RNA sequence: GUAGGGGAGCGUUCAGUCCGCGGAGAAGCCAUACCGGAAGGAGUGGUGGAGCCGACUGAAGUGCGGAUGCCGGCAUGAGUAACGAUAAAAGAAGUGAGAAUCUUCUUCGCCGUAAGGACAAGGGUUCCUGGGGAAGGGUCGUCCGCCCAGGGAAAGUCGG
RNA sequence: AAAGGUGAAAAGAACCCCGGGAGGGGAGUGAAAGAGAACCUGAAACCGUGGACUUACAAGCAGUCAUGGCACCUUAUGCGUGUUAUGGCGUGCCUAUUGAAGCAUGAGCCGGCGACUUAGACCUGACGUGCGAGCUUAAGUUGAAAAACGGAGGCGGAGC
RNA sequence: GGUCAAGAUAGUAAGGGUCCACGGUGGAUGCCCUGGCGCUGGAGCCGAUGAAGGACGCGAUUACCUGCGAAAAGCCCCGA
């Protein structure tokens, strides 16, 4: 029972190990109603418009 | 760090005597003293003074303020004169009624 | 243009910081704020500030109110026009680090790493190019 | 008198570590690999200057015979025809007359051909 | 050419004497394609900001890759395992720079010879009020048994 | 247990800018802020950002030697420097061993600490100095910015 | 020149490596002294008149150290 590593790992191969972890940009879109910023399928979170007003902000 | 007092604690002047500097910028410069601490071998004369960015808030006031204001120096300077500059000095020898040990350099009292 | 030695240029120039600013001590591990970091670098400088509130990472604040000290400083200090900025680079470095015992099984403890970072951001205008 | 380490150890760790160019992974960096794989490396800068003198050797005679059996003997009854042509003895890198002047290994050829004879 | 014997030497600190150098910049550090048969030594540049080289002689806490060696720092495992009982939680409202986590309301589920209440040992301000938000809290935090300040503790008859 | 260092002097950073702050950017002071209070220097391991040359049919103790490619030009246009492609060759280091690449010990890495010394009128040799058929002092006394004195005693000189 | 065939050969880097440049971490190295170590030489007992060592207190504001003790960061006399 019980294992453990056998070499500790090169500086290389770790980071070609990360080579995967790169985060996805938001897809972002202007809001047609308010001045930008807006996440699709979703309500524009400064206006509140999803075609007229939603939520309170 | 002990401090000041490798001058045994002394001062080779005293709190009201007019005094020239010698040292840096301003050497040949005098002036009235007006504190002088012995321990930390400090000393404050007019006309030496600089500008101290003072305190932010809350002096009693909102705002801060810069004032010029005077700023001490170390037993740097070049003490006790008459025959009109520099001066080392000597005499401790009787004024009237023979106690007073008066000072004097290679001519009369200080 | 050419000094007498360096004692010289120490008086006559002063070194100064267009477009940077930074956040040290913040804490946070490096390697995740570096994460959400790449995803800003080179990027317009409005858009850094765009695809920040969006990022869904713990990071994004910290990496933003240092990017809205980079566009100031740029702004205000370093008098450039602000429809021209953009990053032009951003990175983050490791900074002390706190250190706890944990207890665990058996009466061994270990050492914990609360890690800190340096986040610095540096714009400047897109007239390169 | 104290006379700690102080200087010297650094000087002479970053001298083995200054060896080290484009050495792989912590043969760059460490000084432990670094030293060691100098010991290697010394192994092989003697060995290998000795061989370089044998391998160019090698490469001199494999041109040789190329150019020899272009015109049509090989290395052996060839290098033997010119010693058996005796005067005839330029023998240090045949190679580059073989590889650069055919008018002239011709001629060369003709000489040991002749000689055989 | 191994143990081993022999020879000539390089570098470090300190001491004596000499020759000197230093804010127009010293030691230390950093780069380097020069030099010597080696240990090594110089040149030039960058850094630094107050001491120091060379020669001759003397004295050593004088030369590290190892010792499951010591102290310290930092890595790998790795954004991995875990986040400490399978007694659930949901919505509205509020405060705030900021809220799954703080306050309120209304429901829901869990203990109920307990997971409710009163004491003794032991702990020592943890109590209440007003503030705070570094760290402590296994996340967050506007909250807390955390931090700051101010109060609170009453005996002829209870216990000694 | 660990323990240290602004600057000559606190002149210890008024005021403005982003930020709840923390943090920073300016303006000032100062010779220097290339000293700003996580305050002398600031190596190395470790983490990053940018650039040059490279790498997605490759078998590799990580080098070494040879040659082509591409950069570069401050001991430097060369018998250069950096980096590459491709050929040849190539079984970590230490210890312990008849025999170690060993699937035998040790070790994550770097920094610093870390092991043939001291003592004695002791023995026995080599080398060097003084005096030489003779050589020398010990305890101590007196003088000390310095050393002289002190024959008690020790070794040769006769052996069996 | 355009199709068709045969053949050869470049550039892409998800990420890596060597070098360089620039920083971060971290506290070696140099310099420094407020701190030690030793030898030499001085000096060498304290207490029932309360010792050595402590406890509690004394500040406008006082947590620590220092000094002191309800007369409590001190009170009286003498000399500098
Ligand atoms: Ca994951
Ligand atoms: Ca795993
Ligand atoms: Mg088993
Ligand atoms: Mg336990
Ligand atoms: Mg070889
Ligand atoms: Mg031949
Ligand atoms: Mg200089
Ligand atoms: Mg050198
Ligand atoms: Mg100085
Ligand atoms: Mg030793
Ligand atoms: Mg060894
Ligand atoms: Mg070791
Ligand atoms: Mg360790
Ligand atoms: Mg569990
Ligand atoms: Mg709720
Ligand atoms: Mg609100
Ligand atoms: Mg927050
Ligand atoms: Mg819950
Ligand atoms: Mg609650
Ligand atoms: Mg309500
Ligand atoms: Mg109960
Ligand atoms: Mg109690
Ligand atoms: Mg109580
Ligand atoms: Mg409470
Ligand atoms: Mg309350
Ligand atoms: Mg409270
Ligand atoms: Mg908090
Ligand atoms: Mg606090
Ligand atoms: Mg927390
Ligand atoms: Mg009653
Ligand atoms: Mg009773
Ligand atoms: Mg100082
Ligand atoms: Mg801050
Ligand atoms: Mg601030
Ligand atoms: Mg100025
Ligand atoms: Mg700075
Ligand atoms: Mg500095
Ligand atoms: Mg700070
Ligand atoms: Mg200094
Ligand atoms: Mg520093
Ligand atoms: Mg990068
Ligand atoms: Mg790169
Ligand atoms: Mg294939
Ligand atoms: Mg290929
Ligand atoms: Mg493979
Ligand atoms: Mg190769
Ligand atoms: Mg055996
Ligand atoms: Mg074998
Ligand atoms: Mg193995
Ligand atoms: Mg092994
Ligand atoms: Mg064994
Ligand atoms: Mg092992
Ligand atoms: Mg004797
Ligand atoms: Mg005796
Ligand atoms: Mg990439
Ligand atoms: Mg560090
Ligand atoms: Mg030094
Ligand atoms: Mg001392
Ligand atoms: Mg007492
Ligand atoms: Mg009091
Ligand atoms: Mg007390
Ligand atoms: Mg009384
Ligand atoms: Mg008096």
């Amino acid at each position: 029972k019980h294992p453990v590593p056998k070499k500790k790992t090169s500086k290389s191969k770790r980071d070609m190990r990360r080579s995967h972890h790169a985060l996805t940009a938001p897809n972002l879109t202007e809001c047609p109603q308010c001045h930008g910023k807006k996440l699709s399928h979703h309500i524009c979170p400064n206006c509140g418009y999803y075609d007229g007003r939603q939520v309170l902000a | 760090p002990s401090a000041g007092s490798h001058h045994n604690d002394k001062l080779h002047f005293k709190k009201g005597d007019t005094v020239i500097v010698l040292s840096g910028k301003h050497k040949g410069q005098t002036g009235k003293v007006l504190l002088a601490l012995p321990r930390d071998q400090k000393v404050v004369v007019e006309g030496v003074n600089v500008i101290t960015k003072n305190v932010k808030p809350s002096m009693t006031n909102p705002q801060g303020g810069q004032e010029q204001r005077e700023l001490a120096l170390h037993a740097s300077k070049v003490a006790l004169v008459d025959p009109e500059t520099g001066k080392a000095t000597r005499v401790r020898k009787q004024i009237v009624d023979g106690k007073k040990v008066r000072v004097a350099v290679a001519s009369g009292k200080t | 243009q050419t000094f007498r030695n360096k004692k010289q240029r120490k008086q006559q120039v002063k070194l100064r910081k267009p477009g940077f600013a930074v956040a040290k001590y913040v804490r946070m591990s490096p390697r995740k704020v570096r994460l959400v970091v790449d995803v800003i670098r080179g990027k317009s400088v409005q858009d850094a500030e765009d695809l920040l509130r969006f990022i869904p990472r713990s990071a994004s604040e910290p990496v933003a109110k240092v990017l809205n000290s980079a566009k100031a400083n740029a702004l205000h200090n370093d008098e450039m026009l602000e429809d021209r900025l953009f990053v032009k680079e951003a990175y983050v470095d490791a900074g002390p680090t706190l250190k706890r015992l944990i207890p665990r099984a058996r009466g061994s403890a270990n050492i914990i790493k609360k890690r800190t970072s340096h986040i610095t951001i540096i714009v400047a205008e897109k007239g390169n190019k | 008198p104290r006379a700690k380490t102080g200087i010297v150890r650094r000087r002479r760790h970053k001298k083995v570590l200054k060896r080290a160019k484009g050495f792989w992974g912590s043969r760059s960096k460490q000084y432990r690999n670094a030293f060691q794989t100098l010991l290697n490396a010394a192994t092989y800068e003697y060995r290998d200057r000795r061989n370089k003198k044998r391998d160019f050797r090698r490469l001199w005679i494999q041109r040789i015979n190329a150019g020899a059996r272009l015109h049509g003997m090989n290395y052996s009854t060839f290098i033997n025809g010119l010693k058996r042509a005796n005067i005839d003895l330029n023998r240090k890198v045949l190679a580059d007359i073989a590889a650069r002047e055919p008018e002239a290994f011709k001629a060369l050829v003709d000489a040991s051909r002749n000689a055989r004879q």
